[PDB]
């Protein structure tokens, strides 16, 4: 259901 | 197997735009899921695609139709957007690629031949 | 207002076949959150977006240009990939509406 | 950040 690469 | 005035387009004026773009980079390649640290991203994302197989597909002559060509675009987006958490900078950056694609989609020279 | 060629198209052929598509109907109308018990829909989603408003938009000659319409468009389907789960039936369900949306707007007129 | 909840699955 995702991971993703970073946030902000 | 064909070269066309919309597939021109897309590749001349869409394509060059979008990868100049200051966003462009983390869509020129294949997703690289080692080196990002991402062993999930093959499992939730079944048809990769980056805007280096698309520009490499329109040198090759691969699409037939521009149709084609704006779908691969479109799924190129959809993964992103399904696979990045809503919070991730990555989504901004598609979403903003995305209105450019559309905006020029809009003005793509509409007699269909070659 | 006159309705631009690509409004015109926006409306009597996109809006036209997805409108009355069979996966339609999930955006038909915003997203009742609290129908369908939903409490984190607002926080994720800061511009709900369905076709009932984009209908009704078109029909009012709300829009200046097809590229504004087309936005709206792009923005309901992808509130749809960024809330929901990507193993959800609605996901599947948008990036079906979504491909028939490319396929005509690949056919849209040019402009002016 | 992430995936909200959703509207469900199969």
């Amino acid at each position: 259901k995702g991971l993703g690469k970073g946030g902000a | 197997g064909r070269v066309t005035n919309q597939l021109q387009y897309l590749h001349k004026v869409v394509m060059k735009a979008l990868w100049k773009h200051q966003f462009a980079w983390p869509f020129r390649q294949p997703v690289d899921a080692v080196k990002l640290g991402l062993p999930d991203y093959h499992k939730i994302i079944k048809q990769p695609m980056d805007m280096g197989t698309i520009k490499r597909r329109l040198e090759n002559n691969y699409y037939w139709a521009a149709s084609e060509c704006m779908q691969d675009f479109n799924t190129m987006f959809t993964n992103c957007y399904i696979y990045n958490k809503p919070t991730d900078d990555i989504v901004l950056m598609a979403q903003t690629l995305e209105k450019i694609f559309l905006q020029k989609v809009a003005s793509m020279p509409q007699e269909e031949q070659e």
